[PDB]
Order: C-alpha cells, then structure tokens, then sequence
RNA sequence: AGGUA
C-alpha cells in the first residue's frame, strides 16, 4: 500500500471493482518509439525495417553494392536538461555498419573484394524524453498520433451523385502503404473501369491485358463456362439444375426425356427443387434462345483452319450453322445472370480498343502522361513500378492483412507488391458485391483505419530520407570510383538529418506541447489526429469522419474534441485503449465463460468487436461474474438490445472505457449535456497553473493516475529512506534489496524549478515528502504543477453559491469575493522570455554595455558593469534590460536640428541606442539570465559569472555524491582493517583519508585493503574526468546562427493575479467572466458566519443542462462538512480513538463501496497525518459513469451534519436579511482557464505599419488596431454612418498623409479631416496597371 | 548550368566565384561532418581555409 | 500549428 496514499485516502465510491488498473497513460508514445528505435533480430518496425528495405544498394553498373550491417545509437553529447537550457535539440546520433563489396569485374556476380565502414555517421535523429516528448530546440514538442485509412482494399458505395441516372454504384479502391492507388468503379452503363491515382478511367479489361491475359482467359477467369454438345439438332445443353435461377421460360425445360417446364412459364423454386431432385442431365433448346448468348473462346475450322467464331461475341444463326459443319462438338458460351455473374466483364471487353499487352502498356502510359510517345520500354517500365516494385510500391504488413482479410484468406502474411491472382480477386469480390452477393465497408469503422503513431512516421520519413541518399548513392557509385574508395566519403549524413529534422520540428503533426497542466500534456501526447501528411485536409465537412462512429465506444473518446473547424477530427484516445499490433484500436474486455465472468483480458479490436456480443459495464454481478438480470443489455453489431445472460461473450473492463484522460476526470459526467461536457473537458486542459494547487474534493480517481504518468511529477524509480530533502534536491537512501551488487549509493533527484513552460506560465516542483520517511517505487516524492500529494489539482475548491445577485452575475459571470485574491490563491506565475541579440552588423557589431548615450540614470542604476540586469532585480514596463546599443550609420539633419546643435554645442552620437526595454504592460522579477556568446568571440563578465555559477553548482553536486560514496568506502576500508588484527583503537580517532597509511600484515584482509586503495584512486579519476567533462561542456559556448555576436535571455517572472475580466471556469463546463471582486463582507453569508467566495448564475443550470455541477456542489458541501467536523475534532484533539472512528465512519458510509477500511494503518501518525490532510476537507472519487448516487451524497451530508436538501439561507451581505427560501451553496472546484485578462488587452493609436499597405498591424509588445472588416462596414451603412466610416477606411485606416494631419490637428485642438485616398486604393490602382489593365481616374 | 544556378536560382545576387566558395566551404563542412560525426566546427572550417572566419560565417 | 468566442 503506498505512503502517498497512506498519506492522503481519496474516498472513493463505486460499486463495481475494477479489475484492471489504469494502463501507463503514455504507454502509445513510449512503445512506438521502442518500436522504432530497438533493433530487430528481423524485418519489423523501424529503422531495421528501413535500412533493410532500401539496402543492399546496387551500383548501376560496376559490381559495386553497399550492404547494410546493423545501426548504434551513441549516446547523445547533452542532456535533456543541457539541452532545453541551451536550446539545442536532444538528439542522438545515428551510426551505421555497412560493407562496400566489389564483384568479379567483369563476370557474373560473386564477392571479390570486400570493405567495412564502421559506425559511419549519416544524421542525428532526436531521441524520446521520459515523459514522451522531444526537445527540438530547447522547447518540447510532441508528435501527434494520426489516424488515417488503412492501407489495404475498400469496396465503398459512390452516393448522392449518379451521372444522372441513378442506382448507387461500388467502387474498389487500394489503398498501398506506399506506392500509387488503384481504383475499380462502375459506371450508370454497368460497365468497369480502372484508374491508376485519379487520372481519368479507362476500361478495366486494359489493366487485364497489360498482365498479360487472353480475352478467353479473362472470360474464363471471370465467368462461369456453359456447355453446348453438338447434338441432335441445333444443339443441346448441358443444364445444371441449381443453375436456373430468377429465369423465365423461353427454352423448354425437359427432364428424362420429357418437358417439365413449358416456354412462357414463371420458374418458381418448386420447378427448381423438381429438376434438382430428377437431376437434369442435357436439354434441348431453341436456337431463339441461343441467339442471345455469347461465346467465350475462339473457334476455327477443325478442317482447313478457317476462323469462324473469336472470342466474345453474340451468337446467330449463322455462326451456329458454321460452328456446326466446321466439325465442332462441344461449345463453352458464358453464363450471364442478371441477379448473378452479370454482363459486366464481357461489356468491359467490349468497350476495350485492346487485345494485347502492348497496346494496353501504350494506353497506360498515355493516360498516366499525357502525349509522351508511348516507347514500349518506357510503358513497361511504368507499369512495372506501379505495382510491382517493392522500392516503389508497398502495402506493408498492415497492408497485406487488411488486403487478406476483405478477400477472406487464411493468410495474414504476404508480399508487399501486387499480384495477378490479387488483381482478380479483387474484381471478383467487387463484382459480386455489385451482384449483392458482397457487403461493402465502411471508411469510417475504426476497423478501417489505423493509427500511425511516432514511430511508424518517423520511419516513413527516414525511409524517405534514404530514397532520396540511395539516388546519391546510386549516382556516385556510377560517377565515383568503380573501385576501392572509402564509403564514408560518399554517404551524404545532410539530406537524411536535415529531412529527420523537418519532420520532427516543421510539421503539420510535430507541435509545441500544450504544457500548463499535466492533464494538459497527457491528452497531447494521447491525442488523435485525422490531419497531417497522409490524413485528412480541413476542407471536409464531410460529415461523416467527423461524426462519432458506433465503432468508437471503448477506443476513442467521443465527448472531447475541439469546437473549431476541425470538430470530430482532432480526438483523445480512449483511457483503457492501446494500438494493435497492426495499428488498429483494440480496447480490453474481460473475457466471458457462458456462465461466469472470467478476470481474464482480450484487447479486443474494432471488427473482432463486432463478431461477439460485449456487456455493458452496468451489469450487475454477485460473487464470481453470475449476472443478476436473466436479460442484460449488452451490444453485439453495433446495435444495444437486451441478451440472456447465457449468450454474452465479453464484458467492458470498467466503467471508465469509453472516455479519456480530459473526460474521465470530471465528476457526475452521466448527470451532463455532451456538449456542455465537451466544453469543460476542452477547458479542463486550458487550467493555468496556480501557486496554492490544493485538490478537488470531488474527484473520479483518474488524478492519482493522471499526475503519476505524466513526467511533471518526480517518482521514486527505487524505493528506499528519504536521506536529503531540499526544495531542489531530495536524496533517497536506496533500500538492501533493491541496491545493485557493489556500492551503487543514493539515487538523486533534482527538482526542476521555475521554467518556463510552452504557454509562459511557471513549472516548478515542490518536495512533498520529509528526512526520514519510508518511500518505495511509486512513490510521488515531489509534487509538480498543478499537482499536490500525487492528485491532479489544476484548479481550486472553493464555496460558491447558486443565486444571482444585483445582476453581477448576468449572462455566465462569476462574482468573486476579495477572500479570494487575499488568500493569494487563483494566483498564477507567468515566466515569459525575452531575448535581446547583439549582431554583427555591416555599420559595425553591436555590443552590450553599461553605459548608453542620452539615457536616464534610473536604466543604468539597474545594470551591472557589464549591461546585464541582475538577477532578482524588479522591473516594470519600459525598464531597460540588455544595454545593447547599435552604431549608428549617417545621420540626415532637418535644418532646425542644425540651428539646434549649432546652439547648443551638441552633435549627433556615433552610437544609437537598441537596448532592450521591458514591453510596456507586463512587470515582475528577473529570475534567470542566460549569456550565449558563440566559440571564438570573447567573453563578457556576465557569461563568465554564469558559467562560473553553474561549474560550482555541477561541483557541490558531484563532491556530494563523491564524498557519500567515498564515506561508505572508508567505512567498509575500516571494517576490513579492523579484521585480521585489532586496529580499531588509533584508527576510530584518525580522519577518515588518513586510513590508508595503515598496513597489515599479508593475508586475505592487506590484498582487500590494497583492492579498496586502488578503488579510491580509481573513484578519484572518476571524479575528475566527470568534473572535466561538465566543465567541457559548461565552459564551450554555442554555436549560434550566422550574425548574432550574442544572446541574453532574460525570464520574467509575473506573479498575476486574479482580477475582473479574466475567464474562470468549471470542470462540467460552466464557464465566465470575473465580474467585479466585492469586498468580503458584501458576499452573502451562512447562518454561522462563512461568507460565500463565490457567487454563480442559477440560470445558466437548467438551461445548459449541466446538473452534475449541482450534484457536484452537493457533493462538496458533503466533503467540505466532514472536513470542518474532523477540523473541529482536531482542534477539539479529542484522541487517536476518536478521529480513528469518525473517519472509519466516514469511509464506510455508502453502498456496496470497494474502499477498503481501516485499520490497516499506523495507530497514531498516521491517523493525525490523514486528519491534517483531511481537515481542509474529505476528497471524493466519483467514477465516471460508477458514481455517487443522491441516497449516497445525502447520507454523507447528513455525517457532516449540513442540511439533506443541500440548500442553506444565506444572509446578504449589503442588507444583512435573509433571502427567502434556501440557497445552493457547495465547495466546487473552479478553473482558471489561460485566456488571462491582462493578455487580452491591446490598444493602439500609433504604432505599427505595413509595408506593403498601411494598415496597422504587428508588433508582439505593442499589437495592431482591432480588423475593422467588411462586417462592421456593412454595419455603419446600415446607419447614415458616413462620417464614422470615412474615419474607419481613410483618417486611421491607410491615408498616411491625413492619418499624420489628424494627429497634429487632435494634438493642436482642432476636428476636421482630409478625405484624402487611402494608400490601400493606390496600391490597388498600380496593381492592375502591372497587368496589362489600364485603370485611371477621370474628373467630370 | 553551373552559371545559370550561380544567377537565376539565387534571388539575391552572388557572385560566380562566390558560388564556388560557398560550394568548396560546404564540401568541406559534410567532410568535416562525417569524419568527426558531431558537427561543422567553425574552426576547423577556418583551418582548411586560408579564409579567416569571420568571413566565413558572413 | 494549437486554443477562444
């Protein structure tokens, strides 16, 4: 049982155990990328599987192949923390073994030579973080998993569009893992057609005769052979009896001799069963009824070689009695059905200008480029590579299982190129369907689509940087020496590392990890993107991928997703689900015996989900797994019904499955509106972190889970006893057991402390634990952001009460009481950066220095000798940081300014000032200061006392370690040396490094003092190589961009408050606009005296149907009650036995609760740690959908001794009279959402231009005007708005010239303007004379 | 070719003689990259050539 | 790119 929860016991209530616990929240990212980066003892997923792929390389033409050995990863040159700090990615290199071998030249093939290039270096690829993420350049980004069709065949149905016709077609698409699709699609004309990407269609018999096939052998291959004996006269047939189906009588159908069934007549299944039953053997028939088939072969004379018949034509009259004195006795025509096999393929020759392989190669190669003469090679070649080169056209495993699976094969397994017999198959399998005999597939059932996940991406994208270094290799070995050289010297590492680069860092899917909550980068790293390269664009809409599809339950979450253009797209995983093997969904559900519940799991995929039939996880179940309900619901076909409880197959594991992270965590969701959940499980990830990150009381048990898994907590890896606890490192003695053999020492963890996060907002770790506690794997030792003793706490509790009061609360405002900002809580740090460059300009380098020409002595006072600010010094908007300052060029002088300096003696400065301000409207402390001054530039102070600062600490920090390490050493030298002799008299008063100069006579204990000598030395040049290599680090500078002399990195830290104006919110989505922060006593107040924090709209309740907000409150007056009750128990300190019993109470108070009881704990410590950690109140887990109940929540009320109606009269505060009846009042737990007033102010009146038009925009300290668009000037012509407009479109929008006549007549005190032309119309007027346009302007 | 890639594919003029020197100096910065496998030191890049570095880096 | 209405 962990100490984190001894320490803090979440009451949780639920009435079906799980029995399954939360997977790794990461585990997505964490196993792709082992995928990728793990070597493979054969071809499987990543680099191996690319290497392989593209190798060997063969030269073209001089028997000079490059072999592929293995790859190493070396271990890369900084840290992630080196790494952030000095913005450089965390990356490691990439080295491979390969063998240039050279055959017999010339003569067939066999090794004559053979040479090995070791670890050659081709590219840096970044390496994955502990949290799942990369570092780039020095921010921390994350690769979205992408949801894209699987590659594989789709028979989708073409409606809503019917070439004016009618009657929905089918269409075969193959879709290849990479390579070019293939499309079979029909037409109004029953005819089919082929097309290679989407150029345009031709008949599908071209790509049939390009494989190489006869018009009888498709024929054959297709349709079904009909047998006609030249007998009697004008022929009989052979009739298979199962045959005649949906056919009217126009032959007479005779059986043993005699005619069953008359011409004219309607077959019905009696005359089919007859016939079947007297087995019909041959018929005669009338030649009307011959006249109408088709013959499948060619038929020549059997006499003198006279072409007759061909293949695939009507048959007549003519041609009959030809076939007949030509000699023939045996006739195959095709069987064509209406209802079975129809005239699709025969039509489709029909429609074919080909009939040979050549003329169909022509026709490909000219509707795939246009014109380009069709050279039979060339047309080869292309038809080739299409569908035939594997380093051209792949399906890759995914690809042949799907491909496999929609033909219905036993085969999972196969070549990743095309065959013929698949080429078939799969226009077998569209014609039946277009018979009705197949069912077509959705493109949205999960089952079809697969999640590229990092790993498989970045090997897409590596395997594209070796096609395109295999086209330099191959290039080379052709240019290059046919002969011995060295491969290093022709392997290019820049296109494969600057291409890996481009996609980790510049992509549709590669983003800035949303870092202000863990929950916040748990759903990131968790999320599922249907764009990106490969996916889907945003033009869509296209309704159907964004509708949530029945297939989702269990594997995607279906109520989060943002509310933008891109709804339905952008997804969050489920919270159980994890990728297939082949990159499909598959959820877990515990496995089903016909009578008992089995613990046992199957991560069942999306289409063997829909094989069984799967219960709901409301089923209700008594000892092991029997079912109370005879029928219980469950789903078997995508479809809810009721089944006996002896047919189910498979259970949901949890209640919680069907949702993820965002959604799992708020509480009552079954008691909210989708949308409105939606809402708050989207705002829930936008919390800022807040300095006093409590709890929320009402929970649902994924927060343990949520800041475990996610890297912002610091997690004990190996138990053991907290030796050192410090708010920046915390040592922990490791336990015997879990000690590697030999001194392995302490573990250390250094707390990352305000850094500034991806959205300016501040991440630090505070130690949660104390000297000498216990602590074992698992544990929670330091408590990130937003995070306290292991729970996720992204907002805060507080009372809020439910009434509207004088209209402050109107449309979703909130009111808030001054208790709030004076408890410093809501309170936020925003650490944003600032970054002031010196470059090497062409007027001259710029410098950094104290001393700044016509400044005031207040900016100087604040820097050093060196221009720098110093750390910890407060600064406000405008304040000067870097006193960097620019030589100035030549200076032009208006002839004023001449009489001016000739006056005053002055002349112009040599130096401009370009020290770096402070941006006006932000303020707060410098915290850190990073210097970058790039190798071979000399150093300033300020670098040199950085540097100095980090080398000590690196130094305290290995002399720490050190001396615990070499304290054990001389502890065990002496336990030896007392052995064999007592020496423990003198040597127990000498220091311990003098305890070496004492020898001992030979034997077992002087040869283990000499090997523990040779130790120490050994620790000591371990110490100083470690030393030396930190300080080679530490002491280097960076290699900066071209042009920049140095950078000075600045971090503000902004303690915000929060003030009017600022959006807050709830966890079920109720949100709004800080109103106005009334003074304490204003805030209506309970009978005994608390006054209300906050102050919440009733109306936006009934109407957003949000109610599990109320149920919420509810539930935090229940725990806010037992909470004042324990407080006033421990205040009161009764004793151990009463707190014990009351919080025994406590937790056993519900219904078929799986809380587990006390005692299992310590009798005293423990109790009044648990009390000291409850007095502020009694966390509550609410399970998703396994939740409290009203009996429950009212129960727990009246323990806390409140009222069961959870309504309580409030006293006002301005009138000091009671309102009439009860009001709602309840600890609720509230957001501070990132939408922070302060950042949405900006205001203009002169500032930043453009240069191509006028129109204020720009500037991130001082931004542009407000887009006063087409909508606002439809807006004044709705008004005689004239006047106004004018102003809108030419005063401030673009005239420059009266935009500068306005100011200086509203500066002079006058109000008039010049209509002038704004600069915009002028633009507009050169542009199109550059066409070849005349535009003027004519007077009357 | 090699004079129509110096001219028509650079938007802002460089010279023909320019276009070699930067071509010598990123032949020798991949040499330089592949042999010691981290990166294009700048020193290095200034030893090989009788270029003194502040020329090479503009 | 993500997020807000």
């Amino acid at each position: 049982y962990s100490y984190t929860e001894k320490k803090r016991i979440r009451k949780d209530f639920g009435k079906r155990p799980q029995v399954l616990d939360v997977p790794y929240l990461l585990s997505i990212q964490l196993d792709s990328f082992q995928k990728f980066i793990e070597q493979d003892p054969e071809g499987q997923y990543g680099l191996e599987a690319a290497f392989r792929s593209v190798f060997p390389i063969q030269s073209y033409s001089g028997n000079s192949e490059l072999q592929y050995v293995s790859y190493r990863l070396g271990e890369p040159v900084f840290d992630v923390q080196e790494c952030q700090i000095r913005g450089v990615t965390y990356s490691a290199p990439l080295r491979v073994k390969l063998r240039l071998v050279i055959y017999e030249r010339e003569a067939p093939e066999g090794t004559v030579k053979d040479i090995k290039e070791q670890e050659v270096y081709m590219g840096e690829i970044p390496l994955m973080t502990d949290n799942g993420t990369f570092v780039i350049n020095g921010t921390e980004r994350v690769i979205v998993s992408q949801l894209h069709r699987s590659p594989g065949v789709f028979f989708d149905s073409d409606k809503g569009k019917t070439h004016s016709s009618g009657k929905v077609l089918y269409n075969a698409r193959i879709i290849p893992y990479r390579g070019s699709w293939l499309d079979f699609e029909f037409d109004p004309k029953d005819n089919l057609f082929v097309r290679i990407d989407r150029r345009r269609k031709l008949p599908a018999t071209i790509i049939l005769r390009a494989l190489n096939y006869t018009t009888e052998q498709i024929l054959d291959l297709f349709f079904e052979k009909v047998i006609f004996e030249i007998r009697d006269n004008k022929l009989q047939m052979e009739l298979v009896p199962e045959r005649l189906r949906g056919e009217t009588a126009s032959f007479d159908i005779e059986a043993n001799g005699k005619v069953y069934v008359e011409k004219g007549r309607r077959i019905t299944a009696r005359h089919i069963r007859q016939l079947e039953k007297d087995d019909v053997k041959l018929i005669e028939v009338p030649v009307e009824y011959i006249a109408g088939k088709v013959v499948a072969k060619d038929y020549i004379d059997e006499s003198t070689g006279e072409l007759i018949c061909a293949a695939n034509m009507e048959l007549s009259l003519d041609l009959l009695a030809k076939l007949s004195q030509s000699g023939h006795k045996r006739i195959e025509t095709l069987f064509t059905n209406d209802l079975d096999h129809g005239p699709y393929i025969s039509e489709t020759l029909r429609v074919d200008p080909t009939n040979d392989r050549l003329s169909a190669l022509v026709e490909i190669y000219r509707m795939m480029r246009p014109g380009e003469p069709p050279t039979r090679e060339a047309a080869e070649s292309l038809f080739e590579n299409l569908f035939f080169s594997e380093d051209r056209y792949d399906l890759s495993a995914v690809g042949r299982m799907k491909f496999n699976r929609s033909l219905l094969r036993e085969e999972i397994e196969g070549s990743g190129i095309l065959s013929k017999d698949d080429i078939i198959d799969v226009m077998k399998k569209l014609i039946d369907i277009r018979n009705g005999k197949g069912e077509v597939d959705d493109i949205d059932h999960l089952g079809n689509r697969r999640i590229r996940s990092v790993g498989e991406m970045a090997e897409n994208q590596f395997r594209v940087g070796l096609v395109r270094v295999e086209r330099a290799v191959k290039e080379r070995l052709s240019l290059g020496d046919l002969d011995t050289l060295m491969p290093q010297d022709m392997i290019n590492a820049k296109p494969i590392s600057a291409a890996v680069k481009e996609f980790f860092g510049s992509s549709q899917l590669s983003q800035f990890m949303d870092q202000n909550n863990p929950l916040s980068e748990i759903t990131h790293k968790r999320r599922i993107s249907a764009l990106g390269p490969g996916g889907l664009t945003r033009e869509r809409a296209g309704f159907e991928v964004r509708d949530v599809h029945p297939t989702h339950y269990g594997r995607v979450c279906p109520i989060e997703t943002p509310e933008g253009p891109n709804i339905g797209l952008i997804n969050s995983l489920s919270v159980y689900a994890q990728t297939n093997e082949y990159g499909f969904l598959e959820t877990p559900y515990r496995k089903v015996t016909d009578g008992v519940v089995t613990d046992e799991i199957h991560y069942l995929s999306a289409i063997e989900e829909g094989n069984y039939v799967i219960a709901q996880a409301n089923s209700n179940l008594d000892e092991e797994g029997h079912f109370v309900e005879d029928l219980v619901t469950c789903r078997s076909k995508g479809e809810s019904s009721l089944f006996s409880r002896d047919q189910v197959d498979y259970m949901d594991v949890s209640t919680q499955q069907v949702v993820s992270v965002g959604a799992s965590l708020i509480p009552f969701l079954e008691h909210d509106d989708a949308n409105r959940a939606l809402m708050g499980a989207n705002m829930q990830r936008q919390a800022v972190p807040t300095l006093r990150a409590d709890k929320p009381l009402v929970g649902t048990g994924m927060e343990r889970a949520v800041a475990v898994d996610s890297g912002v907590t610091a997690v004990a890896k190996r138990g053991g006893v907290v030796q050192y606890v410090d708010a920046s490192r915390i040592v922990i003695k490791v336990n015997e057991d879990e000690m590697y053999p030999g001194e392995a020492g302490i573990d250390i963890y250094n707390l990352t402390k305000y850094t500034r996060s991806n959205q300016n907002t501040c991440i630090n770790q505070m130690p949660c634990v104390s000297l000498g506690e216990p602590v074992e794997r698992g544990d929670v030792l330091a408590d990130g952001p937003s995070t306290d003793l292991g729970e996720l706490a992204l907002g805060q509790n507080m009372r809020v009460a439910f009434m509207p009061w004088n209209g402050y609360n109107f449309e979703d405002s909130i009111l808030v009481s001054e208790r709030v900002v004076q408890e410093d809580r809501f309170t936020t740090i925003h650490i944003q950066e600032l970054a002031c460059v010196s470059r090497d300009t062409k007027l001259g380098p710029e410098e950094i220095t104290a001393d700044i020409p016509n400044v005031g002595e207040a900016a100087l006072s604040k820097l050093d000798e060196s221009g720098i600010v110093y750390i910890g010094a407060e600064v406000t908007g405008g304040d000067i940081l870097v006193g960097k300052v620019t030589p100035k060029g030549e200076t032009q002088l208006t002839p004023e300014e001449k009489l001016l300096r000739a006056i005053f003696g002055e002349k112009a400065s040599d130096v401009k000032d370009s020290s770096l301000r402070v941006p006006n409207g932000v303020s707060g402390t410098v915290i850190d200061v990073q210097v970058f001054t790039r190798d071979g530039v000399e150093k300033d102070k300020r670098a040199l006392e950085i540097e100095e600062m980090q080398l000590k600490q690196a130094k305290k920090d290995l002399s720490e370690e050190l001396q615990i390490l070499e304290a054990g050493l001389f502890s065990r030298i002496r336990a030896v040396l007392v052995a064999g002799g007592v020496e423990a008299e003198k040597l127990d008063k000498l220091p311990r490094d003098r305890w070496l100069e004492l020898g001992l006579t030979d034997e077992e204990k002087q040869n283990q003092l000499e090997q523990l000598a040779e130790q120490y030395d050994e620790l000591k040049h371990e110490f100083e190589k470690k030393l030396e290599a930190k300080r080679r680090k530490i002491t280097q500078g960076d290699d900066l961009a071209p042009g920049v002399l140095k950078i000075v990195k600045v971090y503000l830290a902004v303690k915000r408050r929060i003030q009017p104006g600022d959006k807050m919110a709830g966890r079920h989505g109720n949100k709004g606009v800080i109103s106005k922060i009334n003074p304490i006593e204003d805030m209506p107040y309970d009978e005994n005296g608390t006054p209300v924090d906050i102050v919440l709209n009733p109306l936006g309740v009934p109407s957003r149907m949000n109610i599990g907000q109320i149920l919420e409150t509810h539930l935090g007056m229940a725990a806010k009650g037992i909470g004042d009750k324990i407080n006033a128990m421990l205040k009161q300190q009764q004793e151990v036995a009463k707190l014990r019993e009351f919080i025994q109470r406590a937790y056993d108070l519900g219904a078929d609760v799986r809380q587990k009881v006390d005692l299992s704990t310590f009798s005293d410590e423990e109790v009044m740690r648990l009390a000291e950690n409850l007095r502020k109140g009694m966390p509550i887990a609410t399970p998703v959908f396994d939740g409290a109940k009203e009996a429950e929540i009212k129960e727990l009320l009246k323990l806390g001794d409140l009222p069961t109606s959870g309504q309580i009269r409030l006293y006002d505060g301005r009138t000091g009279e009671q309102f009439e009846r009860p009001v709602t009042v309840g600890y609720m737990y509230m957001l501070k959402l990132n939408h922070l007033v302060d950042d949405k102010m900006h205001a203009r009146s002169t500032g930043s231009y453009s240069l191509v038009t006028q129109q204020p925009l720009g500037g991130k300290a001082q931004f542009g005007g407000q887009r006063f668009g087409e909508m606002e000037v439809w807006a004044l012509e709705a008004y005689g708005a004239a006047y106004t407009l004018q102003e809108m479109l030419t005063v401030k929008s673009d005239d420059v010239n009266g935009r500068t006549k306005m100011y200086k007549n509203i500066v002079d005190g006058n109000h008039q303007m010049e209509p002038g032309m704004p600069e915009s119309f002028n633009v507009l007027l050169k542009e199109i004379r550059s066409l070849g346009i005349n535009i003027e302007l004519e007077d009357e | 070719i090699t004079r129509s890639i110096a001219d028509q594919a650079r938007t802002i003029r460089i010279p023909v003689h320019m276009i070699e020197t930067i071509n010598k100096l990123n032949r020798i910065s991949r040499q330089m990259l592949q042999e010691m496998g981290r990166e294009p030191t700048p020193e290095e890049l200034a030893e090989r050539m009788l270029m003194p570095e502040d020329k090479i880096r503009k």
